[PDB]
């Protein structure tokens, strides 16, 4: 009946577990551009 | 370490790549109980069903792990699908073994649990056998990992070892759904088939009970049962479950091998997995008596519902209490190829 | 004179990282594409 | 299908952490 | 030389949270 709204919230849940890491991948990639 | 450099060297006719295995013992439990068997390799498709050549995988059985973990038997994938470059992987796919000593049970595995487990692991002379050099020198425990099966969910132990190109191309290999979704729907659309027939015989007869298999029956069969009282005739297609042990495909097998019958028997209202495809005879001089006797301890079998399949293109269903309805069997001949190709050869 | 090279190897790895991070990148949208 | 699906995405998501460790070997020299 | 150690176990932290997140994905299913 009702996997349909585990499917949108863990729709959700991979939403919120790909952003901590494009939060984080532009973060860590404007931490070598101090080298120079 | 045997049944590995067994199939190895021996496959390479219809194989390219060997992938090697172990099995535990309480994985296939439910598949032959007894330890009954002691295989055949016919690896179908997701979406991309036809038919496929076999290939023979040998094996051994009572030889333990290296492992103490777990302790059980010796079994082996081969891998040949992938056409020209094997670079690519097909996802969401099964390879089928028919593990046996004399063709009882089925071993479905996947791609996916297969090679992502794979990855998770890591004045003349005659001459040596080659690919039997390296596995000596391996010894380590890293070379076997625990996978998640799919199928039954428990652990199927892989095993392997950085032997060579071939096995040193499989690591590197990924690629960008329906494989089981085939065969159930088309159970199902077999047995809906035949349902329909076992309809349109009861109403082009009068809807009434011929018995062909006599019994005696109480005065208060219309009680213990209720009037119309087919709610197992009913659920019939949910309980049909399994096919290849079920009879309804084993007379369309047993073609190839004239008064034969196979016998499913599935009980009154959800008493278990009873029993799928046993045997009726007719050859040995055990003769049509007892066949008659059988075939009326079947009938007297008062909590269980049994299905007939009979070789020359007739179908029946057995009610408990005796009575019969007559059907056809009429299938299209592709379906009867695929059969008997899923199985063997034609 | 000694300390030249290094910072463009750590580039290099910096563009090593990027391209191999679309390897991460694209696995959740085979996973879209699929569950 | 679907605890099916759920042992699927249980042994896929295994493949995303060995390659997360594999992409953390660039991390262990920097 | 302080840019590769801040940085570096920043980078180790969120590492460990992405499995810690995995994980939750697991206490959720």
């Amino acid at each position: 009946a009702q996997v349909l709204k585990n499917r949108l919230l863990r729709v959700e849940l991979d939403g919120i577990m790909r952003d901590h890491l494009a939060r984080a991948e532009e973060i860590r990639q404007d931490l070598d551009a101090v080298v120079a | 370490m045997d049944v590995h450099i067994d199939n190895q060297v021996l496959s390479g006719l219809g194989t390219p790549l060997l992938v090697h295995l172990f099995v535990p013992d309480t994985v296939m439990a439910e598949l032959c109980p007894n330890r009954v068997p002691n295989a055949w390799c016919q690896t179908l498709f997701s979406d991309r069903t036809g038919l496929t050549r076999v290939c023979r995988v040998f094996a051994a059985r009572g030889m333990l792990p290296g492992r103490p973990s777990h302790r059980g038997t010796f079994t082996s994938v081969p891998v040949y699908c992938d056409e020209g470059l094997p670079e690519l992987y097909n996802p969401f796919h099964v390879a089928a073994l028919r593990f046996y000593d004399e063709l009882v049970g089925e071993l479905q595995i996947y791609y996916l649990s297969l090679f992502e487990g794979a990855k998770r692991a890591l004045l003349s002379r005659v001459p040596v056998s080659f690919s039997k050099t390296r596995r000596a020198i391996r010894e380590s425990r890293a070379l076997v990992r625990g996978i998640a099966h799919i199928f039954s969910p428990h652990a199927l132990y892989v095993v392997t070892y950085p032997e060579l190109s071939a096995q040193g191309r499989l690591h590197r290999m990924t690629a960008v759904l329906g494989a089981p979704e085939r065969e159930f729907r088309f159970l199902i659309s077999v047995a809906l088939r035949i349902s329909a027939s076992f309809r349109e015989k009861l109403a082009m007869q009068a809807w009434t009970a011929q018995q062909e298999i006599p019994v005696v029956i109480p005065t208060s069969y219309s009680r213990i049962y209720k009037n119309s009282d087919l709610i197992r005739e009913a659920f019939f297609t949910v309980q049909t479950r399994v096919s290849w042990e079920s009879c309804w495909v084993k007379a369309t097998i047993s073609n190839a091998p004239d008064a034969c019958l196979w016998i499913d028997s599935h009980p009154l209202y959800e008493e278990g997995a009873s029993a799928w495809g046993k045997v009726i005879d007719s050859r040995p001089p055990g003769g049509l008596v007892g066949a008659a006797s059988q075939l009326v301890a079947l009938g007297t079998d008062g909590h269980c519902v049994h299905l007939a399949t009979t070789s020359d293109g007739q179908a029946f269903l057995v009610l408990p209490g005796g009575f019969v309805i007559k059907g056809q069997l009429a299938l299209t001949p592709e379906e009867r190829g695929y059969i008997l190709a899923r199985h063997g050869i034609r | 004179a000694s300390r030249v090279l290094s910072r463009f190897v750590s580039q290099l790895r910096r563009k090593l990282e990027r391209s191999t991070h679309r390897l991460i990148a694209d696995l959740e949208r085979l996973k879209f594409l699929y569950l």
